[PDB]
């Protein structure tokens, strides 16, 4: 399986509501973009799925630090503002 | 909650 071959699979689990399958899927994916591997697959769209998939889990904690990357790497992403915004309300409330 | 991917 290619990055983006990878990819896809954590994109078509997510599509049905496997979140813990997204999880394991991207995280393959971001550690091979991350090792230097080419695709076609962004950094940031990785990130994308695998901030929402970690929140579905449970895990505020990891899903902010993800989302604050993503922020990082594309700044003007229209959702990723909202969802720090968003995550970093229910931290105050913890 | 939070804003996830369309697709």
């Amino acid at each position: 399986l290619s990055v983006d071959d990878c990819f896809g699979m954590g994109r078509s689990a997510y599509n049905e509501g496997d979140y813990y399958h997204t999880v394991l899927w991207m995280e393959q994916v971001l550690k091979q973009l991350d090792a230097g591997e080419e695709a076609t697959t962004t950094k940031s769209q990785v990130l994308d799925y695998l901030s929402y998939a970690v929140f579905q889990l449970g895990d505020l904690h990891r899903a902010l630090e993800l989302t604050r990357r993503l922020l990082s790497l594309d700044p003007s992403h229209e959702r990723a503002g909202g969802n720090l915004r968003y995550f970093e309300q229910l931290l105050e409330e913890e | 909650g939070p804003a996830g991917p369309p697709g």
